[PDB]
């Protein structure tokens, strides 16, 4: 897929 | 020969934050405690190691040449908004720009399954 939601999940959240 | 958008030009660039939002370390230490230069959002200054961002080396190179938006700042390269479906905003695997499915040319209604590259990057 790769969306903004998946990008969050894939990288572990921002700080 | 990478294409830049008119609205991505002559715009203010935020002061880069010298720490990764994901691993909380500098350009001198990634998750492997190895050197890796950061990629920084031109809107808010947020930075991340390409490794922490899960960028391929190819995507890393192209993104560094562009006005990049962090995951939170990313707006649709077509309509310039985040909108109601911002979570579903597609990210280009070639340039990491954002596109709503309905803002793509031609429009999409369902999520592409594998790698996806935008209308700008498509040959
Ligand atoms: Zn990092
Ligand atoms: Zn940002
Ligand atoms: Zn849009
Ligand atoms: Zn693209």
């Amino acid at each position: 897929a790769r969306t903004k939601q998946t990008a969050r999940k894939s990288t572990g959240g921002k700080a | 020969h990478m294409l830049e958008l008119p609205h991505e030009k002559d715009k203010p660039v935020a002061e880069p934050i010298p720490i990764c939002s994901f691993c909380l370390g500098t350009k001198e230490q990634n998750r492997e405690k190895k050197p890796e230069e950061l990629i920084s959002c031109a809107d808010c200054g947020n930075s991340g190691h390409p490794s922490c961002l899960k960028f391929s080396p190819e995507l890393t190179v192209r993104v560094k040449a562009l006005r990049w938006q962090c995951i939170e700042c990313k707006t649709c390269s077509s309509c310039r908004d985040q909108g109601k479906n911002a979570d579903n905003m597609l990210f280009c695997d070639s340039c990491d720009r954002g596109f709503h499915m309905e803002c793509c040319d031609p429009p999409l209604t369902r999520m592409p399954k594998g790698m996806w590259i935008c209308q700008i990057c498509r040959p």
